[PDB]
């Protein structure tokens, strides 16, 4: 049916641009592979698990994101049982078995085509209404799926809250920050330093909160679509086409890429420091407090010590006069955390906590911390890269948020590279200019 | 007296720029 | 005669073109990727340069070299029957007899591959301006793995050759003879560097530029092995660029000169930088920055920061970087900043 | 076509082959020495 | 140049009596000291406190001696500040404190003794290299 | 009037304009000509920035005492870290000029400009006719400049840790990446180097088999040049004896015919070589370093056999040890 | 665009090609081998055994220190168990 008169081999996927039922095969075979991989790779990471040992220390990277909708876990990140985590696995696993089925049949045995064996699902690029429509259920299967979070967090467990008052813990919120005013406040914040963007999301009833309008926005956008044809605007401004959807939709995902990397590098709260590594900033922050703890026990007033430039060697000012830790560490002065909040005061570290209230569980865990800092190499030798081999270990906040910056970055190409092909191919000369009318040769010269 | 000199060899190929760009020799098609 | 049917039968035209020139091109090149691979797999170091060095000893590609012979040996040829190897085989590897093996063949072979250039290029009747382009690699190689060297104490000092025993090239470079700052290595740069990107740049005005000669989506197809008009329109290119950029193209004889010239002219200059580092006779300091320094301990500029990199870059290297100085230098004496 | 065997193209390809193989045989078994 | 049990000799207690590490407990040392120490105390010295290195030598001067297989024993067990002034169990792994160090958990007296066994014999084989730091690497 | 804004519209977006202002360009010539006019002054008047953050002013200006391969504009204070710092911020110039304002200002509407310089990229040629994609090939050098100017800094917590504005400046943003990242050791860098090479290597291989089969039209002691004239039917060189040449140097299968194919790889190579070293610094920006083997090959009794690696980890040591001599106060370096 | 030589690819899919080198290839490469597996490489290249950088105290290293005499002064380095 389709060969080289259609494309180049290497291009061999775009032969499926009007294929609508092949098309359809692919993307239910292709999502077989992610459910594919999250099982296979949840039973891997559990086959290698260690209960009494960091998850961090592991090379981790579902097991925590379980462990952070509160399952398998209690006090602290304490592993309690590993059955929700083989469960996840081998479900998923399962499910991509069923999928990877529907994907290979859809693509070599079904109808190659849909629009006529069945009008419903049969679909026209062009068609403003089905495209409007198709659009509508998706942005409600994503509304629904938000309110299974919502869900999981207020009826069925709760999710790990690290701030949890007696402590880290499984927490239960029945409290979600409906406010709009607040909710949708993140959105108006900067995303330069101090004031955060959604990345400086702090605890749990603004996350439940803020999915539960999500879920509700969302689906009411899913019936509007259902119920509707884009405006006029709508029409004049955008390209409607098979590859120019597509690009939207690329550098919309790109997008989420960067902003994904900045969550999983800077946050505390959806990203458990307990379960993946301390956070950048955090590391830095707990090596001050070490040997600001250190010395201090030596008999050094720290509130009065000065360093090498006359800036305070443990404790110095920010530039809007509260109180941080001093040294390189002056960058950080943004860092919250629940291991260091309780010394914090009104006025920023209060040297009187700081002087008598220091607590043994925070000296180890700034101890823990600082010698867990995401400094690593590729082949897995944790540390800085003077350093020897021995400690085979790179944080999983390191892991992540690269891989997701390539992913994101390439994907902000691939926008730009679809987007630009749409739009020669609408108007029509992805293929070269006409020899005949080359349009530049109509054009007067400026010379 | 250097700050002059760097200055000056700059202010010099900025000035080239806008020759460049708008005294350059039209470019002409086929009969050239 | 016999020296026309030789003639003959070499330029005859087979898959892989032998020629006069591969007389001498065969030999050396094969000899040199040889004793490479050679090395990198089987000789040690350990005499040289007190390292291990091949895949035998547990290096990995990137750690994997031919190291320079001891300073000892001085500038010696260290030919496997000298006075050093005196015939036998294992010394002359212990030696580093390999290294002069290597650099020496390889550069014969890069004389007979450039006469090939010649050679082919006279028969086949085209222009020899692939022969002038390639003096430009042969020129860094004889500056940098010949000249240079040939400058310094003995072969110990050239760059190694290896992944990794290279890239201490370059840092010894800089914290040495604060090679970053020497104007001759920047036009190199500012051509390599701007060559690569007439490279990218004029490829993509083409493949954006092209005529539609067909009427797929893969326009490779579209292309005429066999001449006529111009497969991309020189005119739009023209145009494209004259109003984006300011400055545009418009002779494309002279657009694919330029292109010889500014890569090849970028390492004439870098050879140049460097048969004066030979001498030592680097472009290390600013006279006039360091009398300031010294009287007023306020000034600070980023060359003066850049100066104690280098002074902390030779001295934690030195130690075993050069073993030949039996080099010790207490804890006390080793420059450090505070805390590191 | 009646093409012959040994010829200046095969000489060379094994020139580079023959050695190759022989390496890529000798590195496959360093994989196992230890201490 | 070899690892002979010449080398694995080192002392028991602290009335000059010794003991013999074998191969096994050698690396089996080396495995569990990167388990639960390298994470501070990476080639013999100490991250969240440098002054106080795993060298023989500072080991010998400390109070009471851990230079030897029984003293750094009891350690893992009972950790004290250098003068032995003070148990120190909250900040510093150990198996009085393995509710709060995990990885001490699993360790049993077999491991304890092979940990011990390393901490004298890496010196041993390294050196300068061992007690000092970056200047060494 | 047809309408003052729908004039406007077709003013703007005009292809009769010596210099294409497109929409990308409203947004593109304001920001240029700040990003350009602050520099300039910066550059030459500017007075010493307190970088480090440890009141130790950095001055790296003309006029206070630099010259042209010294001089730069100095990043912002690391008491700022990645917090925005606009003039208004500032209760005066003097406390801007004192923080490293300037550098802010510079390198966002740079960033900001180059960006929209890449939407231009498309947007002419869209209005030409012509396929997109050049502007793609643009990608990757400006997804450098963000790498080196945003993407690092943002992953290292302030922008005092982004390049410097200047000559040496940079080689210090190098010697001492190379020491905290060691980079010369990470496959990303050294793509990176494959296509700058190779690209120069390239760019010399295409311009010169083409200038070399160049069609006989002019004199003995005419430049060769002339032998072109803009706007021409057929072309200028035979690329059948190039491919004749190139073909008989390695062997014909290894040698390109294909005009187009030529051009495509003559693009692709340095476009996507920049691409991975690109991401290199924004991959070394959250710490995911070079390879370390520091130490690997021990013999049969436990000693430590050097390699080249470590040779290499000396280097680094003498840069970490020496750089920033009076910001450190602890141990660790961890920012 | 041709020459003499037979195309590659009939001769990569000649079974008689395949039955020559199903022997040859793997032949050379059992070679190589065996020719590190009995230790005759290290002595074809004089490259140290895992056990023979240093003597069993000696931490210094065997440093070549004069051209002339070096061959000389390398075989004495063997010596003291080196
Ligand atoms: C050509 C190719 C082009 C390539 C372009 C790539 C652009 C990538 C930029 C990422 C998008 C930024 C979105 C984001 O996630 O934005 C959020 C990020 C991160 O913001 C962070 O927000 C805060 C994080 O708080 C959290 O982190 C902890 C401290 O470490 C505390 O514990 C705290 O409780 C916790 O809530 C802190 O202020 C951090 O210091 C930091 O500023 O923004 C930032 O840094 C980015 C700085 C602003 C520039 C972005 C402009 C975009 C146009
Ligand atoms: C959202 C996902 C997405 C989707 C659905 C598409 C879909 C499509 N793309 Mg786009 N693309 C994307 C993202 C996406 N792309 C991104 C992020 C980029 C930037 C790099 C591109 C760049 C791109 C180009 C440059 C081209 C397309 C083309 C096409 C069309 C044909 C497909 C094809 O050529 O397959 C054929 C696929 C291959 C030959 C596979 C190449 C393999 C990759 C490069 C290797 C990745 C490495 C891997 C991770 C390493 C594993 C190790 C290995 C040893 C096993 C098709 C409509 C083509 C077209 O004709 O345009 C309309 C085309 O030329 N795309
Ligand atoms: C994309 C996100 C992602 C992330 C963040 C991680 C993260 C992690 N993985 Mg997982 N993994 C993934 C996807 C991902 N993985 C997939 C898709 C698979 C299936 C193949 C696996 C299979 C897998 C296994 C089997 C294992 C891990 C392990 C690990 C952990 C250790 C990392 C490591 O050792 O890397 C080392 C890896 C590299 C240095 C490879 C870099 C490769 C890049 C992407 C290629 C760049 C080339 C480019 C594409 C070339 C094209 C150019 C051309 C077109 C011109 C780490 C937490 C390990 C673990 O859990 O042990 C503790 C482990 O054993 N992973
Ligand atoms: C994400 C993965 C992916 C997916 C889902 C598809 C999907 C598709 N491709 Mg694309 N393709 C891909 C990657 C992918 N491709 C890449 C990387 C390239 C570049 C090398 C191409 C190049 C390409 C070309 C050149 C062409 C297609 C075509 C097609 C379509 C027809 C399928 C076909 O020809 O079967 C042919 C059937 C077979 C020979 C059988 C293969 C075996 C099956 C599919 C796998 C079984 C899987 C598993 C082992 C069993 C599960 C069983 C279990 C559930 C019980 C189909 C929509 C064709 C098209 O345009 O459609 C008309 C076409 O011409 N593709
Ligand atoms: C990506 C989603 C997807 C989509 C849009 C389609 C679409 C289509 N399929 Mg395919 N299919 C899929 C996945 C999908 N399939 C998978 C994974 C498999 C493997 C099991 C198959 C196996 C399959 C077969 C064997 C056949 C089709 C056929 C068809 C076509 C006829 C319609 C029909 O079957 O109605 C079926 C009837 C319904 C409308 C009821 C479905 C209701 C189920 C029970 C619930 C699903 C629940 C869902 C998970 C949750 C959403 C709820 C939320 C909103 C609250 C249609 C084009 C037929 C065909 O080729 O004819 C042209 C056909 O014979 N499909
Ligand atoms: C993600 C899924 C999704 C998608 C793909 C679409 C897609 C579409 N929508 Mg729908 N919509 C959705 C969800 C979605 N919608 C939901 C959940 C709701 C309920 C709130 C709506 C409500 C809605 C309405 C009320 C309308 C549409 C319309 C449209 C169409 C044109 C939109 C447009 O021109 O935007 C481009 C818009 C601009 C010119 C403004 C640019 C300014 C933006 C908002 C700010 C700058 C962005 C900045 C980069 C982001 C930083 C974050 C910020 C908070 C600071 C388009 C088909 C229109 C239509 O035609 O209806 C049928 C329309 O009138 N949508
Ligand atoms: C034809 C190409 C060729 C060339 C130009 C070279 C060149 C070189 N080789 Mg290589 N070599 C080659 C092929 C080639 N080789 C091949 C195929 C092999 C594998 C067998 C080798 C194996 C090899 C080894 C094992 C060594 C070299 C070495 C050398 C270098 C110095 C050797 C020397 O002093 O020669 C002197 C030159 C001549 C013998 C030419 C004499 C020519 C005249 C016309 C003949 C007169 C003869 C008559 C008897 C004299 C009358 C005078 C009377 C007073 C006695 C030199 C760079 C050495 C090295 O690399 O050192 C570091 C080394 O050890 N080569
Ligand atoms: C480091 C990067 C770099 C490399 C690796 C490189 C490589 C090459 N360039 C060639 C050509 C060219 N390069 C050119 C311009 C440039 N080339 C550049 C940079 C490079 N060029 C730059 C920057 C320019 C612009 C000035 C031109 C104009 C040409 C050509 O015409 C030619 C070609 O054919 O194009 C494709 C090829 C010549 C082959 C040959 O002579 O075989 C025969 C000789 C042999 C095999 C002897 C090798 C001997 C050397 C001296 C010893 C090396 C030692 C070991 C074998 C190597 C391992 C060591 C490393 C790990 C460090 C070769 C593939
Ligand atoms: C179209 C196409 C394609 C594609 C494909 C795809 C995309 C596929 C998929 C597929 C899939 C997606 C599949 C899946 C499957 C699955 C399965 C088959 C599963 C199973 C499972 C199980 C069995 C489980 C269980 C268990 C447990 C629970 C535990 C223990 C162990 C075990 C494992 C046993 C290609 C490219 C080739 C080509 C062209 C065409
Ligand atoms: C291309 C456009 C060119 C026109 C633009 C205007 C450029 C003007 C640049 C300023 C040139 C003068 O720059 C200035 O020179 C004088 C010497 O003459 C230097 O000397 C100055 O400091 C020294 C002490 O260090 C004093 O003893 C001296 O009296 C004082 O003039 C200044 O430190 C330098 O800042
Ligand atoms: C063009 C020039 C190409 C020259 C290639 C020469 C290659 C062979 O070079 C030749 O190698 C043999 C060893 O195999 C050396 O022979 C050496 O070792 C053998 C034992 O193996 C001793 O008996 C002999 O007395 C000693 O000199 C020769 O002294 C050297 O001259
Ligand atoms: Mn400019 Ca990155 Mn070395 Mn901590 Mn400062
Ligand atoms: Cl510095």
């Amino acid at each position: 049916d389709q060969e080289s008169s259609g494309f180049a081999w290497w291009a061999g996927n775009a032969r499926l641009i009007n294929l609508s039922g092949k098309l359809l095969g692919a993307h239910v075979a292709h999502a077989g592979l992610i459910v594919f991989w999250a099982g296979a790779m949840t039973l891997f990471e559990l086959a290698h698990f260690i209960p009494e040992k960091p998850m961090y220390e592991q090379g981790l990277i579902l097991i925590p994101h379980i462990a952070t909708l509160g399952w398998g876990v209690g006090p602290g990140g304490e592993v309690v049982d590993t059955f929700p985590f083989f469960v996840v696995g081998v479900v998923h696993l399962i499910s991509s078995a069923v999928l990877g089925f529907g994907g290979v049949y859809h693509a070599i045995r079904g109808p190659e085509t849909l629009e006529e064996y069945s009008s419903f699902f049969g679909y026209d690029w062009k068609d403003k209404n089905k495209m409007t429509t198709i659009l509508g259920f998706h942005l409600i299967v994503l509304g629904i799926g938000a309110l299974l979070l919502v869900a999981k967090a207020m009826f069925f467990g709760g999710l790990y809250d690290t701030w949890a008052p007696g402590g880290g813990d499984v927490r239960v919120i029945t409290n979600p920050t409906l406010d709009p005013r607040v909710i949708f406040g993140y959105l108006l914040k900067s995303p330069f330093g101090g004031e955060g963007w959604i990345v400086s999301v702090n605890n749990l009833e603004d996350v439940v909160g803020g999915h539960i309008w999500i879920g509700l926005i969302c689906i009411a956008g899913g019936i509007w679509h259902i119920l509707t044809t884009p405006f006029g605007w709508a029409r004049r401004a955008f390209i409607w086409s098979g590859e120019a959807y597509l690009s939207y939709s690329l550098g919309a995902l790109s997008m989420m890429g960067f902003i994904a990397t900045c969550f999983v590098w800077f946050n505390n709260t959806v990203y458990p420091s307990e379960f993946y590594g301390p956070t950048g900033p955090e590391a830095s922050q707990a090596q001050a407090m070490t040997f600001l703890i250190r010395d201090q026990k030596l008999g050094a007033n720290v509130g009065s010590a000065q360093g090498p430039t006359g800036l305070g060697k443990y404790l110095m000012r920010s530039p809007t006069g509260e109180i941080i830790f001093g040294g390189e560490t002056m960058r950080f002065w943004d860092f919250r955390g629940p291991w260091l909040e309780p010394l914090r005061g009104p006025n920023g570290l209060d040297l009187n906590k700081i002087k008598n209230d220091i607590q043994p569980w925070q000296e180890r865990r700034a101890a823990e911390y600082m010698t867990h800092a995401p400094l690593g190499s590729l082949n897995s030798v944790g540390g800085v890269a003077t350093e020897i081999n021995s400690v085979n270990f790179v944080s999983p906040r390191s892991w992540l948020a690269t891989s997701h910056f390539v992913l994101a970055f390439f994907f902000l190409v691939g926008h730009l590279w679809h987007a630009g092909r749409a739009r020669a191919a609408a108007a029509g000369f992805e293929k070269g200019i006409d020899r005949e009318s080359e349009p530049v040769l109509s054009m007067p010269s400026l010379d | 007296m250097e700050t002059i000199t760097y200055v000056f060899i700059f202010a010099c190929i900025i000035a080239l720029f806008f020759f460049a760009i708008f005294f350059r020799e039209p470019p002409r098609i086929t009969k050239k | 005669g016999w020296f026309d049917i030789l003639d003959d039968w070499l330029k005859r035209d087979r898959f892989v073109f032998v020629g006069w020139s591969g007389i001498l091109l065969f030999p050396c090149a094969y000899l040199a990727l040889g004793g490479w691979l050679t090395g990198t797999t089987f000789v040690t170091s350990w005499y040289t340069h007190g390292l291990a060095s091949s895949y035998l000893e547990g290096c990995n590609f990137l750690t994997v070299a031919v190291s320079t012979p001891a300073n000892s040996m001085g500038h010696s040829l260290l030919l496997l029957w000298g006075p050093e190897a005196q015939g036998d085989f294992t010394r002359w590897c212990q030696l580093g007899g390999l290294w002069t093996f290597i650099a020496l063949h390889g550069a014969f072979g890069l004389i007979g591959f450039m006469l090939r250039q010649f050679e082919i290029a006279r028969l086949v009747g085209v222009r020899p301006y692939n022969a002038i382009a390639f003096s430009a690699p042969i020129a860094v190689f004889v500056s940098v793995f010949l000249i240079y060297p040939l400058g310094q104490s003995s072969w110990f000092f050239a760059p190694s050759f290896g992944v990794a025993a290279i890239f201490r090239f370059l840092l010894f470079f800089q914290g040495f003879h604060n090679w970053t700052l020497n104007p001759f290595h920047m036009m190199g740069v500012a051509g390599v560097l701007g060559g690569a990107l007439l490279c990218a740049i004029h490829g993509a005005t083409v493949e954006n530029t092209l005529f539609q000669d067909g009427e797929g989506a893969s326009t490779f197809r579209a292309f005429n092995p066999t001449q006529a008009e111009e497969t991309y329109s020189m005119v739009t290119a023209n145009r494209f660029w004259s109003q984006i950029f300011g400055i545009a193209f418009s002779n494309k004889r002279w657009l694919h000169f330029f292109m010889l010239f500014v890569p090849v002219t970028g390492l004439w200059m870098s050879a140049i930088g460097v048969v004066g580092l030979a001498l030592n006779l680097r472009s290390y300091d600013f006279i006039s920055q360091e009398i300031r320094a010294a009287e007023d301990p306020e000034f600070e500029t980023f060359y003066t920061k850049n100066l104690l990199l280098n002074e902390g870059i030779r001295a934690w290297m030195a130690p075993q970087d050069q073993p030949h100085e039996n080099f010790v230098f207490p804890e006390e004496v080793l420059p450090r900043g505070n805390a590191l | 076509v009646s093409y012959p065997i040994f010829t200046v193209r095969w000489v060379a390809v094994h020139t580079l082959a023959v050695p190759t193989i022989f390496f890529l045989g000798a590195i496959a078994a360093m994989q196992f020495i230890q201490r | 140049a070899e690892l002979t049990p010449e080398v694995l000799t080192v002392p028991l207690n602290s009335e000059g009596k010794t003991i013999t590490l074998t191969e096994k407990q050698y690396l089996e040392g080396k495995r569990l000291f990167q388990y639960a120490c390298a994470s501070c105390h990476v080639g013999g010295i100490t991250k969240t406190n440098p002054s106080l290195d795993l060298r023989t030598e500072t080991l010998a001067l400390a109070t009471p001696p851990r230079d030897n297989i029984e003293g750094l024993v009891d350690y893992m067990k009972n950790p004290t500040t250098y003068d032995g002034e003070q148990e120190i169990a909250e900040v510093h792994p150990s198996l009085r404190s393995a509710d709060i160090f995990p990885k001490m958990r699993n360790l049993t007296e077999k491991d304890l003794v092979a940990i011990a066994g390393h901490i004298l014999v890496e010196p041993k084989i390294l050196g300068d290299k061992w007690g000092g730091g970056k200047v060494y690497y | 009037s047809a309408n003052l804004w729908e004039r406007f519209c077709n003013w703007v977006t005009s292809t009769d304009n010596r210099l294409y202002v497109g929409w990308f360009g409203v947004i593109m010539i304001p920001t240029l000509l700040a990003a350009t006019i602050c520099f300039v002054i910066a550059f030459i008047a500017a007075p010493p920035v307190d970088i480090d953050g440890i009141r130790e002013p950095v001055s790296g200006s003309l006029l206070y005492g630099n010259n042209i391969i010294t001089g730069a504009v100095v990043p912002s204070s690391n008491a700022i870290g990645l917090h925005f710092y606009p003039i208004w911020e500032a209760a005066s110039l003097d406390e801007w000029l004192y923080n490293g304002g300037p550098y802010q200002l510079i390198i966002f509407h740079f960033l900001l400009g180059a960006s929209c310089y890449m939407g231009r990229q498309w947007e002419l040629s869209y209005r030409l006719g012509m396929r997109p994609w050049i502007c793609v090939a643009y990608s990757a050098p400006l997804a450098s400049a963000f790498a080196v100017f945003l993407i690092y800094p943002i992953g290292q917590g302030s922008f005092s840790d982004g390049m410097p504005l200047g000559i040496s400046g940079t080689f210090n943003f190098m010697i001492v990446f190379q020491a905290e990242h060691n980079i010369l050791m990470h496959p990303f860098h050294q793509l990176g180097v494959a296509g700058v090479f190779g690209g120069a290597l390239f760019c010399a291989m295409h311009g010169s088999l083409v200038t070399s089969s160049l069609i006989r039209e002019t004199t003995e002691t005419e430049s060769a040049n002339y032998g072109y004239k803009f706007g021409q039917e057929e072309e200028t060189y035979n690329i059948v004896a190039a491919h004749g040449y190139f073909g008989r140097l390695i062997f014909q299968y290894a040698s390109f015919n294909n005009s187009r194919s030529l051009h495509f790889f003559l693009a692709a190579w340095p476009v996507v070589g920049v691409w991975f070293t690109a991401l290199g610094i924004s991959t070394m920006a959250f710490n995911l370093n070079g390879f370390n083997f520091n130490h690997s090959v021990i013999d049969a009794k436990g000693n430590v056999i050097n390699t080249w690696a470590d040779i290499i980890n000396r280097a680094n040591l003498g840069m970490e040890v020496m750089h920033e001599r009076n910001a450190h106060n602890f141990p660790l370096d961890l920012a | 665009g041709t020459t003499g030589e037979r195309p590659f690819s009939d001769i990569i899919t000649s079974v008689r090609y395949w039955v020559i080198h199903s022997i040859t290839i793997p032949a050379l490469f059992i070679a190589g081998w065996l020719f590190v597996s009995t230790g005759l490489a290290y002595d074809v290249f004089g490259t140290p055994r895992p056990d023979s950088y240093y003597a069993q105290e000696q931490r210094s290293i065997p440093l070549v220190t004069d051209r002339f005499e070096a061959k000389q002064q390398v075989e004495t380095f063997l010596e003291q168990l080196k």
